């Protein structure tokens, strides 16, 4: 699990945070909405 | 006749242009088809030389190692202390590097547009000539001292009331040198890290060591500078050791030469005396309430752009100013056009002048009213 | 007509030479893109921190896994539109810069921000209308008459101050012109700048003032400003001095170097013996306006 | 009152190997930096000569306080 900083306009383009190491841009799953990814938000994130 | 060759050619310079424009489209992207092939070159740094191929480093991320070169790149030029670029696979040191400028201190040097003069100032003159004395003369014309036999100063400070130009004058040097003018607010310097509040105060003047004639601005120094503790809380143990580093720094075992810091204060009564001391801060400017010559300048100054008609007895203002700032006086002059701007009266009466003296005035019946000497 | 049968000729050989051609780019562009897409669908993007921008055209990198990188080709972003300080999407194997990402603004600082428009009207405000009055002349029309303030011209007046007894109505102002105003209304509380690690409450203050800077209508209000505007006192052995760093950067990042005419201040508080005088200077917070207590018609309003 | 100053003299008229560190740099910020950068300055000073230390700001490391929580 992670914590969302923010998303961006006409993309799904997210910026994730986590504990201690670098923040990535990263995207859904299929199986969820992207409408609770709201920003400021813990979700679970696989490894690779 | 060759009258259908021209209406022949007009197909044949258009067909060659589908070949140059979609190939110029196909050659941009063509170039982004190898050149994002590229592999990082860690930064590193060399520590000595122990052969002519073993060579000993440490990165910016841990550990220390032993490293070999390419056998073209200068070995004898792989002085210890050097910044360098290393190899990510094999790890070998690949191309020499210049010095680092570590991006805030970039965005510490040159983003002040800010160009302001010393026509704008006004009331402080000898001050203006003293602070010039020691960042202007010195840095055109050493030979006098030299002569004479004494060194110029290192730096000095501004201390006083708030709101009596301190910013103002340090704005008014900062339209002068536009490359090495450093200017501080004393509070970017500080984080939550270990040693990186140190590193800024390791580099900044490091830089101020790359770029000979320069000058150090210090504004609001009551944050970092702070006098001693007996070690209250966690947070002030590094903040003195930040604030040790900066007292070696000024003017141990260096020859503190051509690098004039300026500083500035609202009160120069938290401070440590060390800091105080005339070795490192060698003058303390006084900079007070302004007189009646100078209220009647600042006025003046300020009472410049303002639509108004000719009946201003500027001597009444200033005579029911006492005691004033020299923002204040931007404040009556801002607020006489605060009457203005009721009932529409485009120009300025001189009746709102002295309303607006009487609203100053006992609008700061609720200040302190502080002198902070310097001790 | 001699020569327009071989002039012609060589028309119709470069319009064969164009099917070619289109054929040529248009056959060019699949395996460049496939490469393009490879480099695409590396989608986690390890972002970093634009260090340095070298001339000898390179730049050094410093990603959040605190680890830096020298690079001799930049990427598909050109060296013009960067600046060292900047922060990009970087590859993950290749060290390669992507795109340009473009803020860096904390959840807390985008936790101020109202959405609500929390509707409150001024006949809801009863024997107030001088203070009423003279507090949205200074602000709403430094929003609506720019010219009007031009055409005299003056600087317009910065940094309003509420203060007196904590029932007469300080919040309700606020709310009030925060209905009114079609701006980028942002609240703040008093503790709010008040933090256990060091550094943070100013960065805090910083990017709020860095977002109030972005969003050029905007105004900014502060709750019970004495919570961190406690006036400073000199003294050994003790006393605390992280509360008066984020003050200080208040003083400085709110009036003095580098200011602007873009963001109105509205501060509140009930008592100002605490403050330090350094805000309450003349241009820090410019109009200090208290709020008595209702006379009796006021009384018979409010009711 | 010439702390530094006499320092400078005596690192001046020395003979011997003088070693002049400075007692607020051993607060790097990664971990081993700081105990490694103590223990190779007196191994030079071993290796190198019948050397002199120097030190100065004492009380950036060595206080009376301290707190295992930070
Ligand atoms: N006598 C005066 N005449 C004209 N302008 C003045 C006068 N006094 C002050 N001012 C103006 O008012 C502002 C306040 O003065 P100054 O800049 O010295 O305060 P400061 O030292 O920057 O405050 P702080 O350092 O506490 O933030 C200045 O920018 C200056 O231009
Ligand atoms: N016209 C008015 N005059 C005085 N008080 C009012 C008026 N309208 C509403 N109030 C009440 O007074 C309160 C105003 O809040 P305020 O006095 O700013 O709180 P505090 O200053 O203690 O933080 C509101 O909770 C509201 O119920
Ligand atoms: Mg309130
Ligand atoms: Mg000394």
């Amino acid at each position: 699990c992670t914590k969302i900083i923010n998303a961006d306009s006409e993309d799904p383009k997210y910026i994730i945070n986590v504990k201690q190491f670098a923040k990535f841009v990263v995207d859904l799953s299929d199986q969820v909405a992207p409408t609770d990814i709201e920003e400021g938000m813990r979700v679970g994130v696989d490894r690779n | 006749k060759l009258l259908e060759h021209k209406e022949i050619d007009g197909r044949l310079k258009e067909l060659r242009e589908q070949l140059k424009e979609l190939t110029k489209q196909y050659e941009k992207s063509e170039n982004d088809l190898k050149a994002l092939q590229s592999v990082g070159q860690i930064v590193g740094e060399v520590l000595k030389q122990l052969t002519e191929e073993k060579f000993i480093v440490k990165a910016t991320n841990g550990p220390r190692y032993v490293v070999g070169c390419r056998r073209q790149l200068d070995k004898s030029k792989l002085k210890p202390g050097t910044r360098v670029a290393l190899d990510m696979t094999t790890l070998t040191i690949m191309r020499y590097l210049p010095r680092e400028v570590d991006p805030l201190v970039y965005n510490m040097s040159h983003e002040d547009p800010g160009n302001v003069s010393y026509s704008e100032i006004g009331g402080l003159s000898e001050q203006i000539r003293e602070l010039r004395e020691v960042i202007e003369l010195p840095l055109t014309n050493p030979e006098l001292f030299q002569r004479v036999g004494i060194i110029p100063p290192k730096g000095c400070l501004l201390y006083g009331p708030p709101g009596t130009g301190k910013t103002l004058l340090a704005r008014a040097v900062a339209s002068q040198l536009d490359c090495n003018f450093l200017k501080v607010v004393s509070s970017s310097i500080v984080d939550k890290y270990i040693g990186e509040s140190a590193r800024l105060i390791r580099e900044m003047f490091n830089y101020a060591r790359d770029h000979q004639p320069c000058i150090i601005f210090m504004d609001e120094i009551d944050a970092i500078g702070g006098r001693r503790f007996s070690e209250g809380t966690s947070a002030d143990r590094e903040i003195q050791r930040t604030l040790m580093e900066l007292l070696n720094q000024m003017d141990g075992f260096d020859t503190l030469h051509r690098v004039k810091m300026i500083m500035a204060t609202n009160r120069p009564d938290t401070l440590d005396p060390a800091l105080l001391r005339p070795g490192r801060l060698d003058r303390k400017i006084h900079i007070d309430l302004p007189n009646e010559q100078a209220r009647l300048d600042i006025l003046k100054i300020h009472a410049g752009p303002i639509t108004k008609h000719g009946e201003i007895d500027y001597e009444a203002i200033v005579k029911l100013s006492d005691g004033f700032n020299g923002a204040d006086l931007r404040n009556v002059c801002t607020e006489a056009g605060m009457f203005a701007i009721r009932a529409d009266h485009d120009f300025v009466v001189q009746e709102d002048f002295m309303k607006a003296v009487r609203k100053v005035a006992d609008s700061k019946k609720l200040e302190s009213k502080l002198d902070y000497k310097p001790v | 007509r001699t020569r327009l049968l071989d002039s012609e000729i060589k028309i119709m050989k470069s319009e064969v030479l164009r099917v070619t051609h289109e054929l040529q780019a248009m056959k060019d562009k699949i395996k460049e893109n496939s490469e393009k897409i490879k480099v695409n669908k590396t989608l986690p993007y390890l972002v970093s921190n634009v260090i340095e921008l070298l001339d000898v055209k390179c730049a050094v990198i410093k990603t959040s896994t605190r680890q830096t990188y020298f690079l001799p080709v930049i990427g598909l972003v050109d060296a013009e539109k960067l600046k060292p300080g900047d922060l990009v999407g970087v590859n993950k194997d290749s060290y390669l810069i992507l795109e340009t990402l473009p803020t860096e603004y904390d959840s807390r600082v985008k936790a101020m921000e109202v959405d609500e428009r929390p509707t409150e009207q001024y006949s809801d405000i009863g024997g107030l209308d001088k203070q009423i009055q003279e507090l949205v002349e200074a602000i709403v029309l430094p929003m609506n008459h720019k010219e009007k303030f031009e055409n005299l011209g003056i600087q317009p007046p910065k940094g309003v101050l509420m203060y007196g007894p904590p029932g007469t109505g300080k919040t309700l102002l606020a709310r009030a012109c925060a209905a009114q105003t079609k701006a980028t209304f942002l609240k703040l509380a008093g503790p709010q700048l008040v933090q256990m690690f060091i550094g943070d409450g100013a960065k805090l203050v910083r990017d709020a003032f860095a977002l109030a800077k972005e969003k050029a209508p905007s105004i900014i209000f502060i709750d019970e400003l004495d919570a961190i505007g406690t006036k400073r006192f000199d003294s050994e052995k003790a006393g605390d001095r992280e509360v008066q760093r984020t003050m200080l950067e208040l003083l400085n990042q709110l009036d003095g170097f580098q200011p602007n005419t873009q963001v109105k201040v509205i501060a509140a508080t009930n008592r100002v013996d605490i403050l330090d005088p350094a805000l309450l200077r003349s241009g820090r917070l410019d109009r200090k306006i208290e709020f008595p207590m209702p006379n009796e018609e006021a009384r018979a309003r409010i009711m | 009152c010439g702390k530094t100053m006499l320092a400078k003299a005596v690192a001046h008229h020395t003979t011997a190997a003088f070693i002049r560190v400075v007692g607020s740099e051993f607060v790097q910020k990664y971990l081993g930096e700081g105990p490694r950068m103590v223990r190779d300055v007196f191994r030079l000073a071993k290796e190198n000569a019948p050397a002199i230390i120097f030190i100065d700001e004492i009380d950036a490391i060595a206080t009376k306080r301290f707190d295992a929580q930070t």
